[PDB]
């Protein structure tokens, strides 16, 4: 079980890597509703999530297991899929980052 | 056009600080040089802004339609933020000429169809109608950048 | 900081600057250089309250907040009439006309 | 250093600094006693103009926040006409 969380932190480490920076930068920090001028975001997204928020909970040992870690990762992507139309640029970057997550999360 | 933003797609965090007593209208110059308005800023308020490196920005008074200063100059360009340090854009009031400052007061108290009704020289009727705008200030800026 | 004043005696108004630390006497040196009248022939007033040469402009009530360039604070001035000092008389400025109909 | 006397139409004398008065192009066109007499500018308008001279010299090339120059609606037309005639 501790093997899982160690591998989970390693998966998130690569997600922060520069090789994925071209499309993973909008999800590094929490959604800045003030900076983006988003008024309806907090109304539509009942639970926001980003990559740094995962890092703090992972280092704070708040994830009971790996499945709980993946739920926040999936929650982070879906919020982008729920709020943004499918043709927008940010949805395309969220899919290309989720492909990085799904391919290693499957190979535990 | 010459004054335009570069399509760098490189993000950079910027803070818009309104140190002016009026509502500030931030204007962004796109990649074709055209001015595009952005949400306004109440006086004495600041907010984080997501922009990109090499983009043009100019700020306008929402009441007097006159231009405002940003970091003691007319134009603002976000640089690549270093060490994750935020870039500040202090929007302050300029030192208008007394004539232009007087025009700001007379325009705000008289409907444009009553300018000629006022008892002043006819040369001031034209100046009252010569309302400030981004287009006019952009033409003057480009001429200076064209010859230099 | 710096204060901005309006020294008024009758129909003469002087727009000068000084400091909260500068004394009332140093202000008389300024009036001495402009009007060719030594300090002992001058009395500085502040709306009917006489000012003493040993006090600073800040202690008199002139503040950086209340003596701004766009709205300077007025300083009364009276001159010695040979024998004695004249009464402080500050002639008021003209009055604006009635506001136009189409204004406001 | 040097001061200049600006006389209004109703006999009011306004002594300001030479550099400050030169903000007016009209006054600059007249000067190098050293005094300028305006027969069409009253005292309450010429006083407000001398305040603008101090306001301009102080906050030009300034790095602080610049305050708005106050203008009463009852003198907006008269102050505009003086500003247009003085080129300041
Ligand atoms: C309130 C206020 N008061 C006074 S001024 C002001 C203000 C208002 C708005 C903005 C606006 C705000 C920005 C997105 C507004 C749309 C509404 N949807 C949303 O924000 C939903 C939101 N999507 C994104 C996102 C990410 C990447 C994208 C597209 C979307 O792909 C573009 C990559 C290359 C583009 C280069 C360019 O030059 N791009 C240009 C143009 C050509 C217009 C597109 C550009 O963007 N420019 C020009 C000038 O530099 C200003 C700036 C701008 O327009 N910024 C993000 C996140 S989290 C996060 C950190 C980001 C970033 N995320 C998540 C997880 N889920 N969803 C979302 C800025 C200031
Ligand atoms: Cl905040
Ligand atoms: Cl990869
Ligand atoms: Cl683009
Ligand atoms: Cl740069
Ligand atoms: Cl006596």
């Amino acid at each position: 079980v501790s093997e899982q969380l160690k591998c989970c932190s390693g998966i998130l480490k690569e997600m922060f890597a520069k090789k994925h920076a071209a499309y993973a930068w909008p999800f590094y920090k929490p959604v800045d509703v003030e900076a983006l001028g988003l008024h309806d975001y907090c109304d539509i997204i009942k639970h926001p999530m980003d990559m740094s928020t995962i890092k703090s909970k992972l280092e704070a040992r708040e994830y009971r297991d790996a499945q709980e870690f993946g739920a926040d990762v999936r929650l982070m992507f879906s919020n982008c899929y729920k709020y943004n139309p499918p043709d927008h640029e940010v949805v395309a970057m969220a899919r290309k980052l989720q492909d990085v997550f799904e391919m290693r999360f499957a190979k535990m | 056009p010459v004054l335009r933003s570069v399509n760098s797609r490189e993000p950079s965090q910027v803070i818009f600080c309104n140190r002016s007593p009026r509502v500030v209208l931030p204007v962004w110059l796109n990649f074709d040089g055209e001015p595009q308005p952005y949400p306004t800023l109440p006086p004495g308020t600041g907010r984080r802004i997501h922009s990109y490196r090499g983009h043009l920005w100019l700020f306008r008074d929402a009441g007097t339609h006159d231009g405002l200063l940003v970091n003691q100059t007319e134009l603002f360009v976000p640089s690549l933020n270093v060490d994750g340090q935020p870039i500040f854009a202090n929007i302050t009031l300029p030192v208008y000429t007394l004539k232009e400052r007087c025009l700001q007061v007379v325009r705000s108290l008289v409907k444009p169809e009553n300018y000629r009704r006022l008892d002043i020289v006819r040369s001031l009727y034209e100046d009252l109608e010569d309302h400030p705008n981004v287009q006019k200030d952009l033409e003057r800026l480009t001429q200076e950048r064209i010859a230099h | 900081m710096d204060v901005f004043l309006m020294i008024r005696r009758h129909k003469t108004t002087i727009f000068t600057d000084a400091k909260e630390s500068s004394t009332v006497f140093e202000l008389k040196r300024i009036v001495e250089g402009i009007l060719k009248r030594p300090p002992d022939e001058q009395r500085l007033y502040k709306d009917d309250q006489l000012l003493d040469d040993g006090k600073t402009l800040g202690e008199c009530g002139f503040t950086s907040q209340t003596a701004r360039p766009q709205a300077p604070a007025t300083v009364g001035l009276a001159f010695r009439a040979d024998d004695t000092f004249e009464a402080l008389c500050i002639e008021p400025f003209s009055s604006p006309p009635e506001l136009p109909d189409v204004m406001k | 250093s040097m001061y200049v006397k600006l006389i209004s139409s109703d006999g009011h004398e306004f002594i300001v600094k030479r550099e400050h008065a030169l903000t007016s192009g009209t006054i600059k066109a007249m000067l190098s006693t050293n005094e300028v007499n305006f027969r069409e500018i009253p005292s309450h308008v010429l006083s407000k103009v001398c305040m603008y001279f101090t306001y301009k010299v102080r906050y030009t090339n300034s790095s602080t926040e610049i305050p708005e120059f106050p203008i009463a609606p009852e003198i907006a037309l008269e102050l505009l006409m003086a500003a247009n005639f003085l080129d300041c």
